[PDB]
């Protein structure tokens, strides 16, 4: 049984990966 | 706007310039053909494309060559 | 490699291939490269049918030398082509 | 000839369409045709209907440059009239003479004409795409 | 007797397929009359099933599980008869054809007037080809062997490569 | 600054075409404005990154939501009988009666039933409580992260590569066979060593004992003595249970060949010791070429000695090595053709030779990824196809390439075409043909008349592998024959078994129908390279345009002179061998179904009898087995394939949508914009609201695009229906 | 309201035959579904030589229509002021052809 | 039958109606008269 707490830590490392997608989409698109 | 390009090959017939229907292309005077003419496309910008230069073309391959490229409002012939 | 640090192999207005093709083997005469060649023939040819032709290969004999001895026969193959190149070449 | 239009021309007799310009030749680029005939008669409008081209002299505003050769060609094809003259018509009111150009039709050589796009070589001599690649230019 | 398949003629399904055949012939039998043109052109019809089923069976043709005769190609003379003698007729006919159509080409190329050669056919000299090309594989020899048949490249149309 | 940026020409461009062609040219980096060779690849190295940081968050989704929402620990208890769960369902527009259709697999919330396999890919590779997915989930996220920063890192002005660099071709060749192929299976084969076979077996290992417990009771002593023999001796037994102690061996390296009997798929200590040893020749195999230290191969001088004597092959290989190196197209479509060759065999080989366990009684979850990777490998070939003609059209340079082995491809192109167009003429006239004669005498009443040729060739291939209810008794089938008896202390002894098991899909028996069917899966593979090579061969000129490489890959036409010249671009070939590529992937899939669904329902006399003719097919296959899927919903109810069945209507509507873009061209919906415009123009009120760019109809190409998409996702949501509900109704 | 009808009969050479089905009335052939037998008795056709005479008086009419075809083009071809008689063409029309075929239809 | 008329009756499409119906014509007796012909 998957808790509160880790999907909610799988969510903040998925905020980061989103972050870094951001950035990423950013410097390809310079 | 379109590329209109005229090749040595002419024969100087002048029908690409009759079956011009916006002015693009005009005879001017030329030592290599026997008729003294070859066609011109000083007025490249006003180009369709709808190619009926090429289809009146009677050379073996076509001395008049219209490449499309960038679209304008006078190339998409928008009347609006 | 590169494109320009690449010796010149093409040979195809001649009848034989350059000897450079051999590489590391391009001064070998043709006399070893035919008798290696032979010798790796028969060698890997006895390893092969003594592993899997006159015994019957199997997790409890299969034998790492014989398995080895299998690849000198296409080692023996190339050998061959190589002394061919070298005869023609004049090695 | 000249660029510059009277701009006060009588019109041919059309009871209106709905193939005219649209919110687009007042804001972007209009064009004239004006034409001279012998008699009063009727003609095809390249916008679909039917107008009467008046005595003497003629106007006429339109969306494209094609629309008016095509007018062009009709009336010389049928009409034997062959001295129009097209004008591009900006917001700005400038007036720009177009078509004869020189005075005289394009398929008719002048002297003084200047080639444009004109290759010194067969049409199957271009360089390959992959010589240009990366570059600006173009094979041709 | 290959591809687990055995002979129709003892094949247990095959002689159910034909009496089911036939019981179907019979069953549909009971409308008309005795005498009448449907029941002699049924009774015909159901002779020719029997025939059929009776020349499958004679024939050797195996028949699979499904009691279907199933053809043997692979090349063995025990089967040659379904195959390998048909390929060998259609080949002959079906070069007879592409011979008669080229010499008649060949003709015709020569004529004053060959595009309307191709459509208003000299039917005088076609039938002449015609009757020639049963000789094709030895006439097609000859031309290959003098050098008339397949033409030099040098010589054929080339798109620009 | 307007959209299109990196194309000045669609910038100016007034018309909503502009839009259009900035959305589909944003990926052709070649033909940018003002673009250079070392922007283009280092671009194309951050896209790869940013491609592949997509593919792990993909797979960290599917292993999170089977944790989080998925029945994966009540679905390892008992494998066979319940249903694996996707994901839950979140949808407000469900009603009362589709939300008690779609609660079910034991529990008490609407979910989807997963048919991708990922559930028993999981349990056979060691996955056991949902603890694990979720932590394989974070590891992927992260590793995604990872992926990421590597991209944006990649373009920074001290951290992005060189050209030298991405074109030094014998490094990156020498790494990915050594390292991405060799030791990354080799890292599978210890995972497998390490934890699945244990798993399998009844062990809980995992990383904080997997330290500390040994893989096999004698350790790596064998290893270093060299008697790995001890790590073949006793096997798994076959009355062993998966995931059960009972009856398990200890060795970790086994041959023994054929299927687990318990869960038909084939054993772990086979697949181990696959990867090990097929990782070592992979990893010899990346010692092949010269890298800094002298020793190895050159490309270069590889290619330009290959020209075999007295100009057999023109030149040889000479110029190739230059060619492929700076033209990415055909390293493209090198790359896509291989691809789509090992997709073909993946798809061929899972159904044959099941790897997953309990993969094989999951009948919808076999049909599911044949279907799915027939079609990836079917579209990967055409692009391969097409990059060949776009390197054609685009980087070919015959001065490079004179009398060169690819020169030579466009100097007997004719005869290439001629012959292509030849066997697809002979096999569609003789395939159909031969249907035709055995619809006509199926449907008079004489089946008898059937034209039924046994495909003896492919039998006998049989035979030669071992089966045996043929009858040829021809090498592996004969036990006496040298094939047969030197293999038979390794793995015939489990293949000869499992082969003539008829409870399994090796190697399916074969007849007339089974013949028929390849010839057309032949016509049409042969139909879809005629139109592609041609293409490709054509792209650079043809005798109705020798100029054709001056206007590119993919232009409209040439107009209506010289009698017309509608798609002959070369990119247009690509867009008409879709067409075939659909045509021919779906033959492929309707067969492989409906001899699935005979041989798993137990009447394979239904496909030997039916599918000789096409009405069999047309009724036996598509009319029986379609009233489960649009008998999904009805007048007096619904149930959970109401889902089929509406995605197969979807796909019927799109199917028929591309329909219009493909028959209705673009001067009729240019004329009817033009009235439309002036009625939004004339109309009081609403025409103060007013557009920006004008709006004008699709290109010409733009549509053939457009129809062409609507056709191929229709195309795939159709037989995805009928392909999942079907079997599900079934079985 | 039994009998199928049929007026097609194929001929048996490569097993074709079977399409003569059962139609009732003795008869094996193939079902047609123009609704000419309900036509014909409407008519009050009742007896097969009606039906044979009519086919050959249609006959000699597609006979006289292709040398009416002929005559009209070959011999005497009317002119454009005989064709343009439009009003001549609709009273003939509506009172000579849908009229007095109207009438004879009723009698 | 004037020239006129044997060149007519010459041309293709007359002529490929009358040669299909001889072939076909040959075909349908030859089954006639070897019917149900599934070998050789
Ligand atoms: C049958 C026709 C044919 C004719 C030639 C001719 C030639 N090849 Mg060869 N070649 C062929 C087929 C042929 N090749 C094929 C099918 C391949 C693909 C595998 C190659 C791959 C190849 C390479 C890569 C090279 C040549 C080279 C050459 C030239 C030297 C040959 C020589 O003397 O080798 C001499 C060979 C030996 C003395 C023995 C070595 C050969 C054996 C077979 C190596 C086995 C290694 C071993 C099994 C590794 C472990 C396996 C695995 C676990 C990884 C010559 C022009 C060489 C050259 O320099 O050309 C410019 C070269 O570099 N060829
Ligand atoms: C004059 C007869 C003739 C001959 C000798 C050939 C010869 C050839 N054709 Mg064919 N072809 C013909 C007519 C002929 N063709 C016609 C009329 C067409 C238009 C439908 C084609 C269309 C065509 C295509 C599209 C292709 C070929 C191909 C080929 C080659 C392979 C053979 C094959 O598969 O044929 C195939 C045959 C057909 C598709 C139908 C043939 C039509 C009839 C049955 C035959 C014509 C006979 C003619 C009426 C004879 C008149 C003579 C009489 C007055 C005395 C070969 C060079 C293939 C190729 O290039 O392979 C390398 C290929 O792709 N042909
Ligand atoms: C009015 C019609 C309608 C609508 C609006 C929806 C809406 C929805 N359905 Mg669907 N559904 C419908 C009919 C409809 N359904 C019918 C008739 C059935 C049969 C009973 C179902 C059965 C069904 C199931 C079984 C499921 C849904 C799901 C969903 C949800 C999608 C969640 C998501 O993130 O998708 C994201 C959407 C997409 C990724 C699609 C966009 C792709 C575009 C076109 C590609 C281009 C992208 C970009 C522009 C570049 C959503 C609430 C799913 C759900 O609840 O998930 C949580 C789900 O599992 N529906
Ligand atoms: C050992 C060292 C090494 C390794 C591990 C890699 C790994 C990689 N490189 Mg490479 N690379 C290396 C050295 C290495 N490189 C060197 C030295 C250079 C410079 C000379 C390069 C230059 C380079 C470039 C220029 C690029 C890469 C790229 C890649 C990626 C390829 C795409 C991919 O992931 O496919 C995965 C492939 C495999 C796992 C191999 C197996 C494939 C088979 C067919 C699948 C089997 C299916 C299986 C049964 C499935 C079960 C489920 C990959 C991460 C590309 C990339 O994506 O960059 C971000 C890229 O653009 N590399
Ligand atoms: C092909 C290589 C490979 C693959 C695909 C897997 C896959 C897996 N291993 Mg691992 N494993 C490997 C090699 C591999 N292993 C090796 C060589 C060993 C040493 C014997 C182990 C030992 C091991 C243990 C002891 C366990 C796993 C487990 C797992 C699972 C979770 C992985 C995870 O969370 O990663 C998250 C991390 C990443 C995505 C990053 C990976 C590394 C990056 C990409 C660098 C690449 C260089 C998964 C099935 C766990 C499990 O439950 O298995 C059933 C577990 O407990 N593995
Ligand atoms: C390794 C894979 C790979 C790679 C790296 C490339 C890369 C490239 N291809 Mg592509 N290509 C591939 C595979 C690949 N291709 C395959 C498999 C095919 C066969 C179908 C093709 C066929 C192909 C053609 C025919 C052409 C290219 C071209 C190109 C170039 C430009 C593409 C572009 O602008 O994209 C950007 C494109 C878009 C933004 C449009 C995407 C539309 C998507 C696919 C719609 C999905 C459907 C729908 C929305 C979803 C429905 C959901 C439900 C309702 C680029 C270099 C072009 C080129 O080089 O021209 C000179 C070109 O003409 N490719
Ligand atoms: C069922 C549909 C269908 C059919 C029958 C065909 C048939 C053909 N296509 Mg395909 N094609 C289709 C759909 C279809 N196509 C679609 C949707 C597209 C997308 C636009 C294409 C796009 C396309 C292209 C671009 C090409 C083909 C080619 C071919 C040929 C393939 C080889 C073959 O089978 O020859 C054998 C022919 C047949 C099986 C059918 C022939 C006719 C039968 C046998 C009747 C015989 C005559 C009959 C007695 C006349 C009675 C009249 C009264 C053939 C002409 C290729 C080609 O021409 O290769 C040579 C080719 O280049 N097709
Ligand atoms: C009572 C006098 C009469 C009758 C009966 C007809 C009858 C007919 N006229 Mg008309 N016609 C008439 C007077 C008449 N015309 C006159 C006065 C003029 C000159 C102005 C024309 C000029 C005229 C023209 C120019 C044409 C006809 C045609 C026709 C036929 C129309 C098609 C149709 O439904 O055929 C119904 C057919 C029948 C009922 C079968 C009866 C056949 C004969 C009369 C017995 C029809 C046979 C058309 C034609 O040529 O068709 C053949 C046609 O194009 N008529
Ligand atoms: C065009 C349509 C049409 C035709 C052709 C007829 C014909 C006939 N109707 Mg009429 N009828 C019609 C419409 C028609 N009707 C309509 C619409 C109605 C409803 C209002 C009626 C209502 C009606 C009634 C209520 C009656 C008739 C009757 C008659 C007969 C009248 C005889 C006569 O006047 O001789 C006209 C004579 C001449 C013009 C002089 C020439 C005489 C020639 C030379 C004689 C030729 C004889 C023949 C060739 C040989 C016969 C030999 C014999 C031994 C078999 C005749 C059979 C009567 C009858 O007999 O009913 C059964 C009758 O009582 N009709
Ligand atoms: C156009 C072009 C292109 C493209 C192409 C393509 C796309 C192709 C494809 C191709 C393909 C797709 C191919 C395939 C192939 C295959 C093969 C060749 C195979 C083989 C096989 C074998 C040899 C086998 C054998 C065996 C074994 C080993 C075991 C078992 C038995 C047997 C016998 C089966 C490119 C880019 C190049 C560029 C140029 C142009
Ligand atoms: S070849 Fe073409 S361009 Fe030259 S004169 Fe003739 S029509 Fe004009």
């Amino acid at each position: 049984m998957i808790t509160d707490s880790q999907i909610f830590f799988a969510l903040c490392i998925a905020l980061t990966a989103a972050v870094l997608a951001i950035g990423l989409g950013r410097q390809l698109y310079v | 706007s379109h590329s209109v390009r005229v090749y040595d090959t002419c024969i100087g017939c002048t029908q690409c310039v009759r079956a011009c229907p916006c002015d693009v292309l005009e005879m001017v005077p030329w030592d290599g053909c026997k008729a003294g003419q070859i066609a011109s496309a000083p007025r490249a910008e006003d180009c369709i494309g709808c190619k009926r230069c090429e289809t009146a073309c009677p050379t073996d391959f076509l001395s008049v060559r219209v490449y499309l490229g960038s679209e304008t409002t006078r190339s998409l012939g928008l009347t609006y | 490699v590169d494109r320009s640090e690449a010796a010149d192999t093409w040979w195809g207005d001649k009848d034989y291939p350059p000897s450079i093709v051999l590489g590391i083997g391009k001064d070998v005469p043709s006399s070893i490269f035919g008798v290696t060649s032979g010798l790796a023939f028969a060698i890997g040819v006895y390893c092969v049918a003594q592993s899997n032709l006159v015994n019957i290969l199997s997790g409890s004999t299969v034998n790492g030398f014989y398995v080895a001895g299998a690849l000198l026969v296409p080692y023996s193959w190339g050998l061959h082509v190589a002394a061919w190149i070298q005869k023609q070449n004049g090695k | 000839t000249s660029d510059v239009l009277n701009l006060q021309i009588p019109t041919p007799t059309f009871g209106g369409s709905t193939g005219g310009w649209l919110r687009a030749a007042e804001i972007e680029e209009k064009y004239a045709i004006t034409w001279t005939s012998k008699k009063e008669q009727i003609f095809e409008m390249p916008t679909s209907g039917a107008a009467i081209m008046q005595k003497g002299e003629n106007l006429l505003y339109l969306a494209k440059k094609e629309q008016c050769l095509a007018l062009s060609t009709q009336l010389r094809t049928l009409f034997k009239i062959s001295d129009y003259k097209i004008y591009r018509i900006f917001p700005n009111s400038e007036v720009q003479y177009l078509h004869p150009k020189d005075g005289v039709f394009p398929e008719k050589l002048n002297e003084g004409r200047i080639g444009v796009g004109n290759v010194g070589y067969s049409i199957g001599k271009n360089p390959n795409p992959v010589n240009v690649k990366f570059t600006g230019k173009n094979t041709f | 007797d290959v591809s687990g398949l055995t002979p129709c003629k003892d094949s247990a399904v095959f002689k159910k397929r034909l009496d089911g055949s036939v019981k179907k012939l019979q069953a549909r039998l009971a409308n008309y009359t005795e005498g009448t043109p449907a029941y002699l052109a049924l009774e015909q019809q159901i002779d020719q099933t029997k025939a059929r089923f009776a020349k499958y069976g004679d024939k050797g043709l195996l028949c699979g599980a499904d009691g279907l005769p199933h053809l043997i190609a692979d090349g063995r003379p025990d089967h040659a008869g379904e195959f390998v003698i048909p390929a060998f007729g259609f080949l002959y006919i079906a070069g007879w054809i592409g011979w008669a159509g080229r010499s008649y080409l060949q003709f015709s190329k020569k004529t004053d007037k060959p595009n309307e050669n191709e459509i208003i056919i000299n039917v005088p000299v076609a039938l002449g080809m015609m009757s020639g090309a049963f000789l094709w594989p030895l006439a097609a020899w000859k031309e290959l062997i003098n050098g008339q048949l397949l033409v030099p490249g040098d010589e054929v149309t080339v798109s620009p490569r | 600054t307007k959209f299109p940026k990196f194309s000045q020409a669609l910038a100016q461009d007034p018309a909503t075409r502009r839009i259009w062609y900035g959305i589909a040219t944003a990926h052709d980096l070649e033909s940018h404005d003002g673009m250079t060779e070392e922007n283009l690849y280092q671009k194309i190295f951050a896209s790869h990154f940013g491609h592949l940081a997509i593919i792990f968050l993909w797979t960290s989704g599917n292993l999170f939501h089977v944790a989080w929402q998925g029945n994966f620990q009540q679905w390892v208890l008992n494998p066979l009988k319940v249903k694996p769960i996707a994901h839950a369902i979140w949808d407000p527009h469900f009603g009362q009666s589709a939300i008690k259709a779609f609660t079910r697999g034991g529990v008490s919330y609407p979910v989807n039933i997963a048919t991708s396999g990922v559930y028993h890919w999981w349990y056979t590779v060691g996955m056991r409580t949902n603890e694990d997915l979720y932590f394989g989930a974070l590891g992927l996220l992260v590793l995604s992260t990872t992926l990421l920063f590597a991209g944006w890192l990649h373009l920074q002005p001290k951290f992005r590569p060189g050209i030298a660099w991405f074109k030094n071709n014998e490094s990156r060749l020498n790494h990915h066979l050594s390292g991405l192929f060799g030791v990354s299976s080799l890292a599978w084969s210890g995972h497998l060593i390490h934890v699945a076979i244990p798993e399998s077996r009844g062990q809980h290992i995992r990383w904080n004992n997997f330290t500390s417990t040994l893989p096999h009771p004698e350790g790596l002593t064998p290893f270093f003595t060299g008697n790995w023999g001890l790590y073949a001796e006793n096997p798994d037994t076959a009355q062993h249970i998966f995931g059960t102690s009972e009856g398990a061996g200890t060795a970790i390296l086994t041959f023994l060949g054929g299927f687990h009997p318990q869960t038909q798929s084939m054993w772990l200590t086979d697949i181990a010791h696959h990867h090990l040893a097929i990782a070592v020749v992979f990893i010899f195999a990346g010692h092949m070429y010269r890298t800094n230290w002298g020793i190895g191969h050159s490309m270069k001088e590889i290619l330009d000695a290959h020209v075999p004597p007295k100009g057999r092959l023109g030149a040889g290989h000479r110029g190739l090595f230059e060619t492929i190196t700076d033209s990415l197209h055909m390293q493209l479509g090198l790359a896509l053709a291989s691809l789509g060759v090992a997709t073909s065999l993946v798809a061929q080989h899972m159904y044959a030779l099941p790897s997953y366990a309990f993969m094989a009684k999951d009948y919808v979850t076999q049909a599911a990824l044949y279907t799915h990777h027939q079609y990836i490998a079917g579209f990967l070939m055409v692009g391969a196809f097409a990059h060949g003609a776009i390197f054609f059209v685009r980087d070919y340079d015959p001065e490079v390439n004179k009398d060169n082995v690819l020169a030579r491809m466009l100097q007997h192109k004719e005869a290439i075409i001629s012959h292509l167009s030849w066997v697809s003429l002979f096999l569609g006239f003789h395939t159909l043909g031969l249907y035709i004669h055995n619809d006509v005498c199926v449907a008079f009443g004489t089946p008898e008349k059937q034209i039924l040729f046994e495909p003896v060739f492919a039998q006998f291939i049989q035979a030669a592998s071992g089966k045996a209810l043929y009858g040829f008794d021809v090498l592996l089938s004969s036990s006496t024959s040298a094939a047969s008896v030197a293999s038979s202390k390794i793995w015939l002894p489990g293949w000869m078994e499992a082969i003539n098991s008829g409870k399994n899909s090796l190697f399916l028996t074969i007849g007339p129908g089974d013949f028929l069917v390849h010839h057309a899966i032949a016509l049409g593979l042969h139909t879809t390279t005629l139109i592609l090579v041609k293409g490709a061969l054509d792209a650079r000129g043809s005798k109705l345009m020798p100029d054709k490489k001056d206007f590119g890959y993919s232009f409209p036409c040439d107009g209506p002179g010289r009698g017309g010249t509608c798609d002959i671009s070369a990119w247009d070939a690509f867009y008409l061998a879709m067409f075939w590529m659909l045509n021919t992937i779906s033959w492929v899939t309707f067969y492989w179904h409906w001899k699935h669904l005979t041989v798993w329902g137990g009447n394979a006399a239904a496909f030997n009898e039916s599918s000789t003719y096409i009405m069999g097919w047309l009724r036996d296959y598509l009319w029986l087995n379609s009233s489960p899927l649009i008998n999904g919903y009805n007048a007096f109810g619904m149930n959970a394939q109401a889902v089929w069945a509406w995605m197969f209507l979807f796909g019927h509507l799109i199917w028929a949508t591309g329909f219009m873009f493909l028959i209705s061209w673009r001067g009729y919906w240019q004329e009817l914009i033009e009235t439309l415009v002036w009625a939004h123009e004339r109309t009081p009120i609403a025409n103060l609201v007013k557009w920006r760019d004008k709006p004008v109809a699709l290109s010409i190409v733009q549509a053939r695009l457009v129809g062409l998409a609507h056709f191929t996702v229709g195309f795939i949501f159709t037989f995805a229906p009928f392909v999942i509900a079907s079997t599900t109704g079934k079985f | 309201t039994s009998i199928k009808p049929s007026a097609q009969v194929v001929w048996p050479v490569v097993g074709q035959e079977i399409l003569n089905g059962d139609v009732g009335g003795g008869f094996s052939g193939v079902q047609i579904t123009s609704g000419v037998f309900q036509m014909w008795r409407a008519s009050g056709i009742t007896n097969e030589t009606e039906l044979y005479w009519t086919a050959m008086g249609g006959l000699m009419m597609s006979a006289l229509m292709v040398f009416a075809g002929w005559f009209h083009y070959h011999k005497a071809a009317p002119k454009l002021e005989w064709f343009q008689n439009v009003e001549s063409m609709m009273n003939h029309h509506l009172a000579g052809l849908l009229g007095l075929g109207c009438l004879s239809w009723s009698g | 039958m004037s020239k006129d008329l044997l060149k007519y009756l010459s041309t293709a499409p007359v002529l490929l109606t009358a040669w299909m119906s001889l072939t076909a014509g040959m075909i349908i007796e030859i089954q006639r008269f070897f019917p149900d012909s599934l070998s050789f």
